[PDB]
C-alpha cells in the first residue's frame, strides 16, 4: 500500500541554484507514454 | 487524511524499509502524479484512502478525489522552477531555461535536470507560483543526459 507525506509548499524561491541547458529535440511518443528521439 | 496543498511524496513499504517510488502535487483536493509512479494503484494519506479519478496512460498523469485541476502552461520564454523532491533530501527549488520537445502534435517544454528516478512527479512552476506541469517523463540524450517534459493535463 503506498501512502504519500507532505514534502514542503508550492512557492518561486528568488536566488534558487540555476542550471540546466535548453535543447530543441525531435521526439516521438508512442502508445504506453514512452517518449525517443527522432533523428 | 491531509488535504493541505503543496508538494508531497510517494513511499511504499512493499520492498527493503520506506522507499519513495516518486512525488505529486496536492491543490483544490485533488492529488496529482505521474501514472508510472503509481500505476493508478489506491493511496494512504495517514488513515485516510485516496482512490484514483482520472489517468492516461499515454499522457502518464493520474488524479486522485476528483478531476485534473492543473492548468498553467510554460510562456516558452522565461526560466522555470523545477521545486525538485529527491529521496530522503529536502525538497530543494532548480531554477532552468525549458528546452522543446518537437512532436508530429505539436511542441512541448522540457527540463534538462538529472534526478533519481524517485523524483517522477515533483512540479515545474512559474514565476506566480502555479504548477506548469510534472517532472520526470522524457527522454536520455547522445550525452547520456536526462531531459524530461513538462508534462500538463488539461482541466474541464
Ligand atoms: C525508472 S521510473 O520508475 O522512474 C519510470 C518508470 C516507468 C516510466 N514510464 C514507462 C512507461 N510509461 C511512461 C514512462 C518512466 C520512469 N521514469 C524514469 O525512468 C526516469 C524518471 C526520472 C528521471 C530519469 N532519469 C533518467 C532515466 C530515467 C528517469
Amino acid at each position: 500500500d503506498m501512502y504519500i507525506e507532505r514534502a514542503g509548499d508550492i512557492t518561486w524561491e528568488k536566488d534558487a541554484e540555476v542550471t540546466g541547458n535548453s535543447p530543441r529535440l525531435d521526439v516521438a511518443l508512442d502508445e504506453s507514454g514512452d517518449f525517443s528521439l527522432v533523428e | 487524511g491531509e488535504t493541505t496543498d503543496g508538494v508531497y511524496r510517494v513511499m511504499t513499504r512493499r520492498l527493503l524499509g520506506s522507499t519513495q517510488v516518486g512525488v505529486g502535487v496536492m491543490q483544490e483536493g485533488v492529488f496529482h502524479t505521474m501514472w508510472h509512479v503509481t500505476k493508478g494503484a489506491a493511496l494512504r494519506s495517514g488513515e485516510g484512502r485516496l482512490d484514483p479519478y482520472w489517468g492516461d496512460v499515454k499522457q502518464d498523469l493520474v488524479s486522485y478525489c476528483g478531476p485534473w485541476k492543473l492548468d498553467a502552461a510554460w510562456d516558452g520564454l522565461s526560466e522555470v522552477q523545477l521545486l525538485a523532491v529527491p529521496p530522503g533530501e529536502r525538497a530543494k527549488n532548480i531554477q532552468t531555461l525549458p528546452g522543446i520537445f518537437k512532436t508530429k502534435d505539436g511542441d512541448i517544454g522540457a527540463v534538462a535536470l538529472d534526478y533519481p528516478a524517485g523524483t517522477s512527479g515533483s512540479p515545474i512552476l512559474d514565476k506566480c507560483g502555479r504548477v506548469i506541469g510534472l517532472y520526470g517523463n522524457g527522454v536520455v540524450i547522445k550525452n547520456g543526459s536526462y531531459v524530461s517534459a513538462i508534462t500538463q493535463g488539461k482541466r474541464e
